[PDB]
């Protein structure tokens, strides 16, 4: 369940959201027509990695071994 | 040496050959300043801002 | 394996493509100067953890066993 | 820990940091005004998930306890 995990960092690099930012989006685009083109790398959030993963599929525990009657003898 | 400074813009050029070449760079990271003379680099031991 | 994962999320907020978007990309510009530090980061897409290996860590699930020696009775 | 995960993808389209990137964040500011709303996008690096807990969670590796107090008679 999602509290265990490792920490993870993303194999290459990407745009945080901080407030001493490095790279800047400009205070808007110079938009002068419709044809220049439009986006939105939309707003941050968090990321998303398996939201296909609600809780998972579990790898198994026990090894291989006899499954038994043990044979307590009652009394 | 040679700090040039855009009115806006925060890329900066600077030179080390005295004008001879230019490389453009960031580290402005802002909208700078539109001072109503010349002067914006203004300083005093060391403490350049 | 992916379905075999917790509901992950990385931590500061980083943004996404949409079409819904607050920040705009610009599609066009002055970059009129190719002089400026063009700073292109590339496409929008899915962002690889520890893409690295498929084959994680095996946690043994042998749990405190002491192999003891086992002749059957074969009457 | 992070030896133990499989490769993953993120869950939509977001923007990661490339030098064939056919999106430009631009050099910088054609940006007469001042407050019209800017951001800063935070500089590019490896995209952290879970450093909140890196070490966390350790499931239990084992199979339901046939346990009892099993005295083995010295000879």
């Amino acid at each position: 369940e999602n509290a265990n995990l490792p920490a993870t960092e993303t194999d290459e690099e990407v745009l945080i959201v901080d407030e001493n930012g490095s790279v800047i989006v400009g205070g808007c685009q110079y938009d002068p027509d419709e044809s220049g083109p439009i986006y939105t790398k939309y707003r941050e959030a968090k990321a998303s990695t398996n939201s296909t993963h609600t809780p998972p599929t579990s790898i198994t525990n026990i090894q291989p071994y006899i499954t038994v009657y043990r044979w307590i003898r009652i009394a | 040496i040679l700090y040039l400074f855009e009115r806006y813009q925060p890329v900066v050029k600077v030179s080390n050959d005295k004008g001879q070449t230019w490389k453009a760079v960031k580290l402005f990271n802002d909208r700078v300043g539109y001072p109503l003379s010349k002067t914006v680099y203004y300083q005093s031991a060391n403490t350049t801002y």
